[PDB]
């Protein structure tokens, strides 16, 4: 159905249809400073699973 | 360039404080025969007199010989310092991972038997033994027990097959009263606790580990394994409280540990003891215990085909204090339940650890849901899908519930290769062709030695060298290689094409001859119908083109065979490597192209709109020849040493001289 | 007397440096306390007084009239070390305490003990009235922790009970000290293969 | 809860199903489901809610 | 006799950081006399391949 409530998530240019969103690009996000590659092989290594 | 430093890093690869080296004779003497000089009760002493020299010289004797004692401990004390072996395992089992004994040859038959007496279901009672002579090898079959009861319908026509799956070893069962007061030993060699099962008085106890370890049994029934440093394995179970403490599910409370035992309990074991390792590749089997009405009418080799296969599995040395020692400690970091890839790596080490030389442990990022896994079965290269079913549904007790394993042994780069080894007749008594046995050993010992373990750049000099090592009585050694890969579908390229990881030459590229069926007609006098032609092709490399890029050529074409399209046209190229053909047909199509520099290989058969099916083979090898010295691996593709399966890949020319 | 029953073992220093040469070496890498439990199960350890400070081996003499058995003791005894598992005399115990408190401090009172028997640590009375005790750390004026007459232990007289503890030793019977040394042995030849 | 049948699908991941008997009545009431979800919601693997 | 194989050895053993190594030989004899050769002439006890 056409949804009644709202609340936001903020974007730069927000919701449009973004682009291209992958699988169902759900798979899970992850957000630090750092670069990866710096932190890439070790979470994998710990926990990321 | 390279790496500037700020005081980086720590303390060498490993910890070593280094109070504890034991340092030379003479200069433990040279320190410590300062440490009496500079003594306050006297200075006057000199020490270089030999009078006085002896006398501390001895000191340092004892002090050394007491050192070593104190030192080795340390390395000893410490787990990846530990230098025993039996020492590894006991940090390691007390890690929480144990390595295990030689694994008894396993595998699975399916067997069509005929009961005489026409009952509905026929069990074969677990513990049925079966011969199989090892590969090659009729002067003694390696018996192998019936692994489990297993129970089969009658089909009509009253005969049907059973299936049920066989471990090496004869069934060894033991009770045991248990007894307050006393080790429970078994001194068996050749056991294995992978096989080891028991029987408390009744009903079956797990040692919690590796075994089941999550069912409703309430940890009630339990037990543990230790490894006596003599070399034979004691028996222990959790003593009171042995649940994980107090009150729990019953509401009556009180304590129980079980196992009074005054007489209660009598511990009865059943264990299979192997002579493994040495039975991998058993192929012909015999139905070597008879039970009441069963007749085997026929045991047929491994159902549910690989193809390629051998018989049993197993065995193991049991032993390798490398693969072990930091091992555990993955397991000390992990918990028993399996979460980290390389936690899935070491995990699955543990079990069919004798199965697996290398297993690798990755996601593939298109598929969620599935733990993707190479390993190696170290008898070969290809897990039969059984062991792949196996071990994955064991694998899959320790995983997140909505994971999935997925176990695909990966692409192999194959180095084939012909081998030129002079020596000298003179030189060697010995039986020239044993020597090729020898040699043919110490090849794959450099790929033991190094090639599987990283799967990094491969050096085949390097591995020359070995083989060079061999009877020393081997005047000169040459070899030359040919990178090889396999293919699934000669029909279309994988989509990502296939790449080398390593520059090749250029119109190097070369694949195998395989036949094509032609719809064109062929009759001879007494042959009749005949069917149509057939005639066989191969996958060419056009030469280099400039952007190092080239055009995949068909093999030769017949006239008539191909249908004209005003798109596709004979290559007809001037540069394309040719086969010689009877036919002398010289219609070559591009099916695809690939370039040199990415080393990456396109074609799609569908291109030429020829059928799939006119060809009769869906797989065909992969000849290259990488221009480089040495062979880069990158990623599931990993060259490897397997002659025995593959003898076509990997030949040798003995050249005798006097 | 044990190391010398097995062979002696070769052994390599590998993983100190990655090239070490090899050594023989008699075996302390046997656990023996295994080996000392199974053949030890068979009968009883039996408590014992000791009349001094003797030493472990030097007291193992007159019990078993054999020195070489010192361990027997050592390991019904059981103790970490035995340099400082076993009794030891006055003077060098107050030693001992006078080495091990030295650099921290001489002299220095370890903690007062009730009549009852009860350790207090770290206490001090504010000395107004010397029955009641504000521990420290606090400067007193609050919190007395306990009032009434208690001992403070002495250093030197804490060394001494320490030490005093040690007398008593469950040990195994002479008579069946033959009897059980025999078996142990068998044991290790079941333990050597 | 009288006893709670823990499942997964593998065609959905993130997610864990758990069955659950209230044996107050044939099918668990709400109050509960958002109650212990709530209480369980503690311990959740990042990539993994479980429902 | 030389060993192109044997020598190898050495050159591995150099650093231990050399991943592999490899060479193409060519004996080299070189002569005295050009506008004659040595009417005997030379040999090099070891066969050639063409040109």
């Amino acid at each position: 159905e056409i949804i009644r409530g709202v609340k936001g998530k903020d974007l730069l240019q927000n919701n449009i249809d973004y682009i291209n969103r992958s699988r169902s690009y759900y798979v899970m996000k992850i957000k630090s400073n750092l670069p990866s590659s710096r932190w890439k092989s070790d979470v994998i290594r710990f926990v990321h699973p | 360039a390279n790496t500037p430093v700020n005081y980086q890093l720590t303390r060498t690869a490993n910890a070593i404080p280094e109070i504890f080296v034991g340092g030379t004779f003479a200069e433990i003497k040279q320190n410590l025969i300062e440490w009496l000089n500079g003594q306050n009760e006297f200075l006057d002493y000199d020490f270089e007199g030999s009078r006085l020299n002896v006398l501390c010289d001895l000191l340092a004797y004892n002090t050394l010989y007491i050192q070593q004692f104190g030192n080795a401990a340390v390395y000893e004390s410490f787990m990846r310092t530990a230098n025993l072996r039996s020492s590894v395992v006991q940090a390691a089992q007390d890690n929480g991972y144990l390595p295990t004994s030689k694994s008894a040859a396993q595998t699975e038959i399916m067997l069509t038997c005929t009961d005489a007496l026409n009952r509905n279901y026929i069990t074969i009672p677990r513990g049925t033994r079966f011969l199989a002579y090892a590969k090659d090898t009729s002067v003694n079959p390696y018996n192998f027990v019936s692994r489990e009861d297993v129970i089969a319908i009658r089909d009509k026509n009253n005969q049907y097959f059973p299936r049920l799956k066989l471990a090496q070893g004869r069934i060894v069962r033991t009770e045991i009263i248990y007894d307050k007061l006393t080790p429970i030993i078994i001194y068996d060699k050749n056991i294995d606790r992978n096989q080891v099962k028991l029987y408390v008085d009744g009903a079956e106890w797990i040692n919690w580990t590796r075994k089941s370890m999550v069912h409703a049994g309430s940890t009630s029934t339990i037990y543990y394994m230790r490894e006596t440093i003599d070399g034979n394995t004691e028996f222990y179970f959790g003593e009171g409280e042995i649940s994980v403490n107090a009150s729990e599910g019953a509401l009556t409370a009180n304590y129980i540990g079980g196992l009074k035992p005054t007489q209660n309990s009598t511990i009865v074991i059943e264990y299979i003891s192997t002579n493994g390792a040495d039975a991998n590749g058993a192929v012909g089997f015999s139905y070597a215990d008879t039970l009441t009405n069963i007749t085997v009418i026929n045991i047929n080799e491994n159902p549910n085909d690989d193809p390629d296969f051998v018989g049993a599995d197993g065995g193991g040395d049991p032993e390798d204090i490398e693969r072990i020692r930091e091992l555990g400690t993955i397991k000390r970091e992990t918990q028993q339940r399996c979460v980290t890839a390389t936690d899935y790596d070491t995990f699955v080490s543990e079990r069919f650890g004798s199965i697996i030389q290398a297993v690798q442990t990755f996601t593939d990022s298109t598929k969620p849901g599935y733990a993707f896994i190479a390993a190696k079965p170290k008898s070969g290269l290809y897990l039969t899908t059984v062991q792949r079913e196996d071990i994955k549904n064991y694998l899959k007790d320790y995983n997140l519930a909505p994971i999935t394993p997925s176990i695909i042994s990966p692409n192999y780069l194959f180095i084939k290769t012909n081998l030129k080894v002079t020596y000298a007749l003179n030189k060697l008594q010995e039986s020239e062709q044993w020597l090729e046995g020898q040699i043919i050993d110490k090849i794959d010992r450099y790929y033991t030695e190094d090639v599987e373990i990283f799967n990094s750049s491969f050096a085949k000099s390097k591995m020359l060298t070995y083989v060079d090592d061999a009877d020393h009585s081997v005047i000169g050694s040459s070899a030359t290689i040919q990178m090889v890969r396999e293919v699934q579908n000669f029909y279309k390229t994988p989509e990502a094409g296939i790449k080398y990881n390593n520059q090749i030459k250029d119109r190097s590229m070369e694949s195998n001859t395989f036949s094509f069926n032609s719809g064109r007609k062929v009759v001879n006098p007494d042959t009749g119908l005949e069917e149509d032609v057939l005639y066989d092709v191969r996958i060419v490399s056009t030469d280099r083109d400039s952007k190092g890029i080239g055009k995949v050529i068909i093999g030769p074409f017949a006239s008539g065979d191909v249908t004209e399209n005003e798109n596709i046209q004979p290559y007809t190229g001037n540069d394309f490597n040719k086969l010689a053909n009877s036919d002398g047909r010289d219609k070559y199509y591009v099916i695809g192209e690939i370039n040199y520099p990415a080393d990456v290989i396109y074609w799609n058969i569908a291109k030429i709109n020829l059928t799939s099916e006119k060809f009769e083979v869906q797989t065909i090898e992969l000849y290259s020849d990488p221009t480089d010295d040495v062979i880069f691996t990158r990623d599931g593709s990993l060259i490897v040493f397997e002659n025995d399966l593959r003898p076509q890949y990997l030949t040798i020319d003995l050249e005798p001289i006097s | 007397m044990l190391f010398t029953f097995f062979d002696p073992i070769e052994y390599a220093a590998k993983t100190v440096n990655k090239n070490a040469p090899t050594i023989p070496m008699t075996d302390i890498f046997r656990n023996y306390k295994d080996y000392f439990k199974r053949a030890l199960a068979g009968y009883r350890l039996r408590t014992y007084y000791i009349k001094g400070s003797p030493r472990p081996e030097e007291l193992a003499n007159a019990i078993y009239g054999n020195p070489q058995l010192y361990w027997v003791l050592l390991m019904c005894n059981d103790n970490y070390d035995p340099y400082y598992g076993w009794i030891t005399s006055q003077e060098a115990a107050y030693q001992a305490s006078i080495q091990k408190y030295k650099n921290v401090g001489g002299d220095q009172i370890v903690y007062h003990v009730n009549e009852n028997g009860e350790k207090f640590y770290n206490l001090i009375s504010y000395d107004d009235n010397p029955y009641v005790w504000y521990d420290k750390g606090d400067k007193a004026r609050k919190y007395p922790q306990y009032e009434g007459a208690l001992a403070a232990v002495d250093t030197y007289e804490a060394a001494v009970l320490e030490n005093e503890k040690l007398r008593q030793i469950k040990i195994i019977a002479k008579s069946d000290i033959n009897s059980f040394m025999n078996d142990l042995i068998r044991i290790m030849e079941k333990s050597y293969g």
